């Protein structure tokens, strides 16, 4: 009956003027919109329909026609930024709004979804959405004493759209949506849908994603144990979120990073910087390296947790962009620690390793591991053992690679290069 | 992702 | 020591 209808047939039905004729057209459009196969959105825009569909949203009268304009709607919100304002700029924002206090659980549920396509556009539609109040109606929705005896399509739909409100920097979202979105976002994390969770850490990974600020908004509602439990999950999509969330918060200050490490985040590192999947690997190994950067005592706890083996493993065998970030995390280490600190690296074999790497066709990532050579090589200066180290660069290939890289492209490649060659060779 | 089509109900 | 985000 409404399968594979022509565009001309749905606006003929829609200019009926006849409220069951406008409901079948409307359902032939949703099932347009529906099928994966390049479905026609730019001829139902080009066509006039949406203004249509939105005042459809309006007839409490003919829940039907409310639920197909919504489906429909969301699936032109679903497509590019130029679909999803075709469908803002038809009123659909108070409309959807007004929806989510449906008295049908499915048309409160399709407005969610919708609202969550048009916030997900980027920063403008979010706040847009946001200035319209859909925050109050859609944290009403879970204002329930267990999220378990609400349907589990709709719990996963209000977390992701809840996450598309959390999305987005340039800017990032008002302080105040945030303060009003986060207690209902700490309760999401603690539910136990796989789904619920990805999405709840998500949302959490881009609330960090900012200054200290935003940072300490999230680690003051006591999250950080919750994520570190999160980041030991088996489902890879709550991992990979959660392990965001966590390097995002060690960006902050050293305070911030020590509560990651209280939490007891180290413990999981091993797995991490051993992971199969390439993007935790390097997610990890990135996270590393701003807790490399932090104090002497956060340096000493990556120590007896037994991280630096794991270090040198990444440096000697990884893809190469987790190689640059351990790059970065042994710079970051010779950097600020202790004379000790910088001779347990050496001994657990990060010579021969950082040297191979000098091969690289990277600028950058020579200039952190020349640098860390030189800090290394400030280690052995205050112990009388420049001799030494001297000799096991030599020995596994260094001192040639040094040498050759006086004669390289970039200033600071040639200078720290010369530098190191004439003080220590 | 960012969004998401509803494709069947 | 320079913490660098993403």
């Amino acid at each position: 009956g409404t399968v594979n209808w022509s565009v001309e047939d749905i606006v003929k039905g829609i200019n009926s003027n006849n409220l069951e004729s406008q409901l079948q057209a409307t359902q032939a459009a949703r099932k347009l919109l529906s099928r994966e196969k390049q479905p026609p959105i730019d001829n139902i825009i080009r066509a006039g329909l949406i203004p249509k569909f939105v005042s459809f949203l309006g007839k409490t009268d003919c829940s039907p026609i409310q639920f197909e304009s919504a489906w429909a709607l969301t699936n032109i919100a679903s497509g590019t930024s130029e679909q999803t304002k075709a469908v803002v700029d038809g009123g659909a924002i108070p409309a959807f709004i007004s929806l989510l206090a449906s008295p049908h659980a499915h048309i409160s549920e399709q407005a969610v979804w919708a609202l969550g396509n048009i916030a997900g556009d980027g920063s403008a539609f979010r706040d847009l959405v946001i200035k319209h109040g859909a925050i109050d109606p859609l944290l009403a929705l879970l204002a329930v004493p267990d999220l378990s005896t609400l349907a589990c399509g709709y719990l996963r739909n209000l977390t992701w759209t809840l996450s598309n409100l959390c999305r987005n920097k340039n800017p990032a979202p008002p302080l105040d949506a945030v303060e009003q979105i986060l207690p209902t976002l700490v309760r999401l994390l603690h539910h136990n849908d796989p789904e619920v969770l990805a999405d709840s850490c998500w949302a959490i990974s881009y609330l960090t994603d900012g200054p200290n600020e935003r940072i300490e908004m999230v680690v003051k509602k006591g999250v950080v144990p919750q994520l570190v439990k999160l980041l030991g999950a088996t489902e890879l999509p709550i991992v990979t979120p959660a392990l965001r969330a966590i390097g995002n918060i060690v960006t902050g200050t050293d305070e911030q990073t020590q509560k990651v490490i209280d939490a007891g985040a180290l413990a999981v590192f091993p797995s991490l910087l051993t992971n199969p999947k390439t993007n935790i690997q390097k997610e990890a190994t990135w996270t590393m390296s701003n807790i490399t950067a932090g104090r002497q005592d956060q340096i000493q706890q990556v120590v007896n947790h037994g991280l630096v083996p794991f270090l040198v493993g990444v440096l000697s065998k990884a893809d190469f962009k987790t190689q640059k970030e351990a790059a970065w995390a042994i710079t970051n280490y010779t950097s600020g620690g202790t004379v000790e600190q910088i001779v347990y690296l050496v001994h657990c074999g990060i010579i021969e390793p950082l040297m191979n790497l000098l091969s690289a066709k990277d600028t950058k990532i020579i200039q952190v591991i020349l640098d860390a050579i030189s800090n290394i090589f400030q280690a052995a200066e205050k112990l009388g053992e420049t001799e030494k180290l001297s000799i096991m660069i030599e020995e596994c290939g260094g001192l040639d690679k040094i040498e050759a890289l006086q004669r390289h492209e970039n200033e600071s490649v040639y200078k720290a290069s010369l530098n190191l060659i004439e003080k220590y060779f | 992702p960012v969004k998401k089509e509803k494709i069947d109900e």
